[PDB]
């Protein structure tokens, strides 16, 4: 528990739960833009890949440790 | 339509 | 000692990402808006034959699966409805319909009082709508059908990899606004589990007893007439699940959750964690959010 | 390869300033998503609307105000229920009430005695739809206190041409009488009285065998025709059958106009015809049933 | 889903 390393400590904890918060908007997203298919003229076409953000979860946890 |  | 440096990339390379990954989204949202400044549009001629409800409608003679006008009552004035006239016997009047997520469902106490989404849209050439779309008949409308006389309920639902099952009522009733929309259901049977009235299927004791919907008030994410007793205006159960349904503490079955694409989904993708998506527990367990979801009613003989 | 210590001040920053500039546009991305809901909470916009004004029947909504042709309730003074219809008012308050109509041969009228008592087909506000208003409905509107009905039949041929046959106290008798068609006289068209019956040139009784004043409603289901056969079903239609049939508005559609015996499964003419206009083997291209008040056609 |  140095100066630098508690800046990174927190830095880990950060990234951690945007890491969530952006997975869930990603998610929030796809839904409400297809819940406008059936209200506006068209609903963008597209997919999501969570796979990135997970790869990216466990990558965290890989230097995390 | 005249029938028989 | 070297971690730091190892550290501080993959820091460096995942809030990059997730800068990329903001401006995808930012992209996506404007489009829609954009999208969004006109409406999608149907043209649904009316069909001659017409009744009270499905039911006096096929006795009638319309013998297809459309879109038709119903006059519960004379003091009601008619209004749209789809008709399932092929299933069970056909005469059954839809009052809820999931299919391809193209409607919200997260709404206000107002829009699931008076109805919303789309009753039906065009048949691909024809001038007709003999499809279904996104709806909730609305409250006050569903009241007044299941108490015109004994009535049964059929929900029906559909995996994402075309399995199908289903969950029967014999006794379906909605009282009026003034009683909560408070529901009751009885003689059931099915392939699905009578979640609306035991509960989640996979629970024990007071866990599954907090699920059963049977005899409760309608909730929705302004309006919380829930059977959870809290002190945090965030812990209400459709501000969590979703939508407006009948929840307890908080439910088996979530027919008006979010329609997540791909049937699985888990905690990390729920808006609040919970169990949102349309979900019915006893058939698939509490995360998987079903392709296809429907409800409709017919009266009892 | 491996940055220098003095390097660690620096990193350790830059992440902490995008990533609280990550946070903030997120923040606003969320705001942007609420805007968009607020923008997806309308159905798609229904292109048929049917009109507010309601009364008795069309010539009463017209006598009301109501100027253009489209969807309306209706409610006789003896009809449990309203009803939607279709109403063409003309620019002289003229307010009709369409109660047949035939132009693509997309609606099957091969229907039962329920299924012509009801109604069946598709109503539609540009008046471009196959129908059959129902048995019972156009009873309630024939026969309310005092208001003596007329009926105007139109017919138009493959060529263009168009004709229609107009008929005075025109009146349907309920279900009780299997909804029996009267009519005081032919009131006059170039189309021609085919209700009078026709001259087929085979019997003595000419006229006779054929001519539909007081023909109660027949359906293959339910046969209420002068005929020892059934021509409703030979014929495949729902008509007010006598045997069989001068005027046959809710026969076989026949694509062209010009069909033939070879055309029919039985024998029998069974096509849209109205033998004082064209030949028995000539199926009419379009075709319309409306009522409007007597008093109305010009006095 | 409950809130045991
Ligand atoms: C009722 O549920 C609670 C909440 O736990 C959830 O439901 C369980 C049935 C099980 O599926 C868990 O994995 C879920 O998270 C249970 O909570 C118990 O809590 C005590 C501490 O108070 C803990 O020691 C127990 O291990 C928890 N239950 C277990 C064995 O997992 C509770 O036990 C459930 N009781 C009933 C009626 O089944
Ligand atoms: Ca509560
Ligand atoms: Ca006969």
């Amino acid at each position: 528990v140095i100066e630098k390393v508690q800046h990174i400590q927190l830095l880990q904890k950060n990234v951690r739960a945007q890491l969530v918060d952006m997975k869930r908007l990603e998610v929030d997203i796809d839904i409400k833009i297809r819940s406008c298919r059936g209200s506006c003229s068209r609903a963008l076409a597209r997919e999501v890949d969570l796979k990135d953000y997970e790869d990216q979860q466990k990558q965290l946890e890989q230097v995390i440790a | 339509g005249p029938r028989p | 000692n070297s971690n730091i440096p190892t550290n501080l990339r993959v820091l460096r390379s995942i809030l990059e990402n997730l800068r990329s990954k903001i401006q995808k989204l930012e992209s996506d949202v404007s489009a829609q808006m954009e999208y969004c400044r006109t409406p999608c549009t149907v043209s649904c001629n009316i069909p001659v034959v017409s009744g009270k409800e499905c039911e006096e409608i096929i006795r009638k003679g319309g013998e297809t699966s459309e879109m038709y006008l119903i006059q519960p009552d004379s003091s009601v004035k008619p209004y749209r409805v789809y008709c399932d006239m092929n299933t069970e016997n056909g005469g059954w009047t839809v009052i809820q319909n999931r299919q391809d997520g193209s409607v919200d469902f997260g709404r206000k106490w107002d829009p699931y009082k008076q109805g919303f989404g789309n009753v039906a849209t065009n048949t691909d050439g024809k001038n007709y709508c003999g499809l279904p779309g996104e709806y909730w008949l609305g409250n006050d409308k569903i009241s007044q059908l299941t108490r015109m006389g004994p009535t049964e309920l059929l929900i029906e639902m559909e995996d994402w990899k075309g399995d199908k099952v289903k969950a029967h009522y014999g006794g379906f009733t909605v009282q009026n606004e003034a009683n909560k929309y408070q529901i009751s259901v009885n003689k059931y049977r099915g392939t699905a589990g009578n979640a609306l009235m035991d509960g989640a299927s996979q629970l024990m004791g007071e866990n599954r007893t907090m699920t059963i919907h049977n005899g409760m008030f309608f909730s929705t994410y302004d309006r919380d007439n829930d059977g959870w007793l809290t002190s945090d205006p965030r812990k209400q159960c459709s501000k969590e699940d979703g939508g407006g349904w009948w929840y307890n503490r908080c439910h088996a079955a979530n027919p008006n959750g979010r329609y997540y694409w791909g049937g699985q989904y888990t905690w990390d993708m729920a808006k609040h964690g919970t169990d949102d998506g349309v979900v019915w527990m006893n058939w698939k367990g509490s995360w998987y959010s079903m392709r296809k979801m429907s409800m409709k009613i017919r009266p009892f003989f | 390869y491996e940055a220098s210590i003095l390097t660690h001040d620096s990193s350790i920053r830059y992440l902490q300033e995008i990533y609280n500039s990550n946070n903030q546009k997120i923040v606003n991305l969320k705001e942007k998503v609420a805007q968009l809901e607020a923008q997806c909470q309308e159905p798609c916009k229904d292109t048929v609307q049917i009109h507010d004004i309601t009364g008795k029947d069309c010539q009463d909504i017209a006598n009301k105000g109501a100027k253009q042709s489209g969807l309306y309730f209706i409610k006789p003074l003896k009809a449990n229920q309203q009803f939607l219809v279709y109403c063409e008012i003309d620019g002289s308050g003229n307010g009709w009430t369409v109660f047949q109509k035939r132009l693509d041969g997309s609606v099957d009228f091969k229907k039962n005695w329920i299924q012509y008592k009801e109604g069946f087909g598709h109503l539609s506000p540009t008046g471009t739809t196959e129908f059959w208003l129902g048995n019972e409905k156009i009873h309630l509107i024939s026969t309310q206190s005092a208001i003596p009905y007329a009926l105007r039949v139109e017919l138009e041929d493959w060529n263009g041409r168009t004709s229609t046959a107009d008929y005075a106290m025109f009146k349907v008798g309920p279900e009780a009488d299997k909804y029996r068609l009267t009519y005081a006289y032919f009131a006059g068209g170039d189309a021609g009285d085919a209700f009078d019956g026709f001259d087929f040139g085979d019997a003595p009784s000419a006229k006779f065998f054929t001519s539909h004043n007081g023909m109660q409603f027949s359906t293959w289901d339910n046969d209420n025709d002068k005929f020892e056969g059934n021509c409703a079903e030979q014929d495949g239609s729902g008509w007010w059958m006598n045997k069989c049939h001068a005027g046959h508005l809710n026969g076989v559609y026949y694509q062209g106009g010009t069909y033939s015996k070879a055309s029919t499964p039985n024998g029998y003419d069974n096509g849209i015809i109205w033998a004082t206009w064209k030949t028995r083997w000539y199926s009419m291209k379009k075709t319309t049933m409306k009522i409007i008040p007597f008093n109305r056609l010009t006095i």
